[PDB]
């Protein structure tokens, strides 16, 4: 309150979030959707005001066309993006941007054209006194107190692999995978439907999100687990629906997370994501490979499914040559680790020296962001 | 029916104040309006803000620790009024604020005033340009209860509506 | 007659059907409903025998509770399902199951637990010598003589989209839509009522079914058509009611089919079914998309409304990017195409080699059905 | 359904001949089979080669300059048949040959013969041990057109399907 | 036709090719991949026949494990290699090996153990009447009609620098660089993705190959070019996708080739390939260095990008001491120059005298190949 609390806006494909410095997690989380007339608006009196940002738009999905301001970690349409920032400060955070400086997150290997322009909008469109751009993968490794290693980041909307050595990400070790958090929610509903439950409208899609944090589990061994499931017994697990019925989930408890590990269930011929992390290591320098195994960090969106840590150890051991130690770094606050890293180092006093200010932008121009980082 | 009232500029003026907070110093953070009462003035031609009745966030620190109770006291089923209240609640990480319009439309209230109010909800929210969430009760028990405010939230991830009642 | 004529049982949400091999269409079609006491049975002397399967039960709907053995292409309650098979052989087909082997149809992406058990019931409950499980969408594409393509299947009870490449269905390109044939019949009655005709009892619901094949039409262009309708003129079309009155239908001729295309009339915010087929194509591999357009097949239940073929071409052209050829495959026997594909390849001689027999089930067990297909 | 027919050894015998060419001297290079017609004999128990109908590469030099046209003439939608045809096309360097199985499955053909054919494609290619590329049409216009053969090629790097049509 | 047309098989890391003598270029070009079960085969009925060679396997990459018969110009696994030769004669060339003798290409400084064994397989496994082993770099210099010089060879899979004086390659002037043609295709897709285009599956990787010959360009000056690119204007260039969309490429037109020149974009600390050619010259005898500059030849796989010749002159001039003439030899048929050199001198009549025959191998044995060359 007063000095410059630091407003942090975290952007991704979906499930964006924001808060204040000194916090242990972000204050508010909202959906990333924008809607305007679709199918002529659905009948009787069309024209009105339509550009809805937030979860109010989710209900309105049938009558409004949704466009993604962010496609898999990048921004293609700026008009949609501006509405999100307006709505976040004025409606979601309910704090004036003018008193508090804003920090914006970025996807790894973010294109250069976008980087100069986002800075440009903050200074003239919202007149923000200070802002900074950070990488979600860098902060997560940073949070554990380790600068050398490889981080598998489960984003709220997109999953990126970004090995980090001395603050520098490896361009030749980074790959983009599109399954992260929101996509799994779609998937969970899809398999739930197969057993015998009715899902035909986008309105009830949101309901399975609640299901995801409470009921997503990872099995120690998938095939052995499948045999246990057929008999049922204690496998079935209770869940709460707003109406009152409880949808029982038995062998779906472990199978859902498995899609990341085993894409074949989806219908994809693509290699599993854990394997994908392994390819990055193979490409990496041989001498530091042993260090990388002891430097692995799990953070973000859907990594919080219980039993996931146990599964990761097993697959990596099978994938790895052998004869060596594999260690996984597990921070208690892994779900909020991406946001948490950004929040704390934004108000100390010596971070004042380092801020990119509005006044500086006016002088040098767009070129300034490239010049002061490292 | 469609929209009983057209707007008198008064509601927008007070609503605008809430939207930007209109605060900087410690002196006016506590003078911010947690809740505001809206009603339609006589003849019901115009919709305005009631000077006499309002709730301040500063009150919790100043002298009253339960703003959401004072509201219950000053909203008889005997009178039908329109209100804006800030959620100001904690969900297991920290706390934010949801803008909610509180509709007080008691069935038992004097029919003459209440009937225009009931018919005017489309008109009143028409100027609200669609509002996020709403709470509506026609009796003291629904307005009084912690759970109704919590229902909006979801209720399975909220241990403390005001940091103590739930 | 004698060798093994092959009894084919076609199952769906409603309007199930069966016949013999060498036929060009199924011999008999019946409703899928089962009834037991409701509302204490309706007064004076309750207990009796009640479990009615067929259209005799339809009259009895008011006094018997109806349960659906099949819910949208799958079986949840086996007790109801057994009655249907008993009734079909002994009462509907009037042929002994013992001389003739039975073929059972399945919905696309049918759950694994059900697949082992249905096989189990045939071998022990009815002692059938041979049986086989087939997919309605696969056969329809197969019938046209084309193995590469996408089939939109109008089922008698449920509509499924199932693109097929080399006999293999695409798991990532299949979606479930609940409006197909029986549901439309309910809908047709519902809009008929709005104009000024009295429908208040389930007994006369069946009457509109007759109306559906004779009077359902699809307009070349819906909005232009609506303007023509207001003047009336030749739009009104005659129909026969058992009693003698004729219910005239004018602008309802084209509007009913439109519900599939434009769900908004129902009150649904959901996208049109033709559009839904398009989403599957978008998800599909880009290189084969042009081939898919020339490989489209229309088959089943209610696709036989005249003018439907003309409408499909228009919407697909608007939905598609442009600059390419769109071709629709139209088999004369499209209504019976699903059943027809199953009937012919069940008695040649080399299909003897391929049959799953009762004797084999006793040895391997439930596991056998998964093992011999492909 | 899965695989309507099991194989009669006849197709393999003729296919084998095409695979090695079975030619040396100028006399038999022209007797090599550019295209062969396959069908299933009555009762459809066995799959064989049709003695009456076939296309020779030697024909282009001998008397017919458009083998891919004769094929169109001798493949009525009236009869449903299986066929193997050699691509024999030029791509701006020189020419090679792609083995393609041509499926003629006209919707309009007599239903009784056509229906077994349609259902037998998995079975017929089952003995083909997976085939490189395939062309399938249910009408004369698709079989007749140069472009369908060129589609397989890619079509942006082929100026001359037969050295003249494109 | 008849005497011994000479079948030439060109081997490399990928994109192998073959043809007949008297030709101006090879008749057919195919991918070098071999596949067998991966991830247990992907579900339902595994065992089958799997060992696919060619581009049919490319589609099947998700369900089959691919092994490289050739790793960067050499053969480690012979079992995969045999399948390629079988498939090339019988399926790709469609010509009997028995009538026509086969010529096999080799990478510069090919190990001795491999050289005796490859000869061994041709004589006993395929019973070929005649065969010969040639070097791709030697033929390219040879093709220009010049025996003294240095050739930078852009292979279809691997790039080798091989200065040649009097038919003899210089062992102390040859280095192996792994970026040539297939690798660039992977790279082009990788940067295309960064701008905002979706590539997540190996199936569409092949599509960018088409992009490579049509859209790869080299700029006269890279940094000046980058400034021009930001404004866009006429930089954006159209391209055809099978589906219908056109992916526009603007500043990527010149940047892709730049990776060879400037490895830093990849994330490599390694010196540029043009520079690498320069190191070989520095090591070389000083007196002949001026001759070498006038004897430089550009041939193979991806050297056919327009503007590449212009770029080479600039960098060499900057790298070279100065005060002397630099000349680049540019043969019209440079893409096919490697194959072309082998094709022509295989059937004249006096090349009959020089052939290594099957009959000779039986007498002397493996030792014969070392003895008759020079």
């Amino acid at each position: 309150d007063d000095d410059i609390a630091a407003l942090v806006v975290d952007n991704g494909s979906g499930m964006c979030k924001a808060g204040f410095a000194g916090d242990d997690a972000p204050r508010a989380v909202f959906p990333s959707i924008v809607g305007r007339p679709r199918h002529q608006g659905v009948m009787v009196g069309m024209g009105q005001k339509d550009s809805y940002v937030g979860d109010e738009a989710q209900s309105k999905r049938g009558i409004l066309t949704l466009k993604y301001p962010i496609e898999h970690g990048i921004v293609t349409n700026w008009d949609d993006m501006e509405k999100i920032w307006h709505h976040t400060f004025y409606n979601e955070l309910r704090v004036a941007p003018e008193e508090h400086p804003v920090l914006l997150t970025e996807a790894p290997l973010n294109p250069k054209a976008n980087r100069e322009k986002m800075t440009q909008i903050m200074f003239e469109t919202f007149n923000t006194p200070a802002m900074y751009v950070a990488i979600q993968a860098v902060l997560s490794l940073y949070a554990s107190g380790r600068t050398t290693g490889i981080v598998m980041d489960s984003g709220d909307g997109v999953t990126h692999t970004v090995p980090i050595y001395e603050g520098y990400a490896l361009p030749h070790a980074i790959l983009r995978l599109d399954l992260a958090g929101r996509d799994l929610t779609d998937y969970l509903m899809k398999i739930l439907t197969e057993r015998g439950y009715s899902f035909t409208t986008t309105a009830e899609r949101e309901i399975v999100r609640d299901i995801k944090e409470k009921l997503c589990y990872v099995a120690l061994d998938f095939e052995q687990e499948m045999a246990t499931a057929a008999s049922s017994s204690s496998l079935e697990k209770s869940y709460e629906l707003p109406d009152g019925q409880v949808i029982t989930i038995g062998n779906e408890r472990f199978r859902c997370p498995e899609a990341l590990f085993q894409p074949s269930f989806l219908g994809m011929e693509s290699c599993g994501i854990h394997e994908t992390t392994f390819n990055s290591i193979m490409k990496c320098d041989v001498d530091i490979r042993k260090d990388l195994y002891a430097n692995t960090v799990l953070s973000g969106g859907t990594t919080m499914y219980p039993g996931i840590a146990d599964r990761m150890q097993k697959e990596i051991t099978a994938l790895a040559p052998s004869t060596m130690k594999i260690k996984i770094i597990a921070p208690p606050e892994r779900k909020y680790s991406v946001w948490i890293g950004g929040s704390i180092l934004a108000s100390l006093s010596t971070f004042q020296q380092m801020w990119i200010s509005k006044q500086e932008y006016d002088e040098s121009g767009p070129s300034i962001v490239h010049r002061k980082c490292f | 029916m469609a929209s009983g009232v057209a707007v008198s500029d008064g509601v927008i003026k007070v609503f605008n104040d809430m939207k930007v907070r209109k605060s900087s110093t410690p002196e006016e953070v506590k003078k911010r309006k947690k809740a505001v009462l809206f009603c339609l003035s006589e003849d019901k031609k115009n919709i305005i803000l009631e000077e006499g009745k309002e709730i301040l966030v500063g009150d919790v620190g100043q002298t009253v620790d339960d703003p959401y109770a004072t509201f219950v006291k000053m909203l008889p089923d005997k009178d039908c009024r329109y209100a804006l209240y800030d959620a100001t609640y904690e969900t297991k990480e920290s706390k934010k604020e949801d803008l909610v319009f509180i509709f007080w439309a008691p069935e038992s209230a004097p029919l003459k005033s209440k009937m225009i109010y009931a018919s005017s909800k489309d008109a009143i929210k028409k100027k609200l340009t669609g509002i996020k969430h709403e709470l509506q009760a026609n009796c003291y028990e629904e307005v009084k209860d912690r759970c109704t405010l919590a229902e909006k939230l979801g209720g399975s991830a909220v241990i403390s509506l005001e940091g103590k009642p739930l």
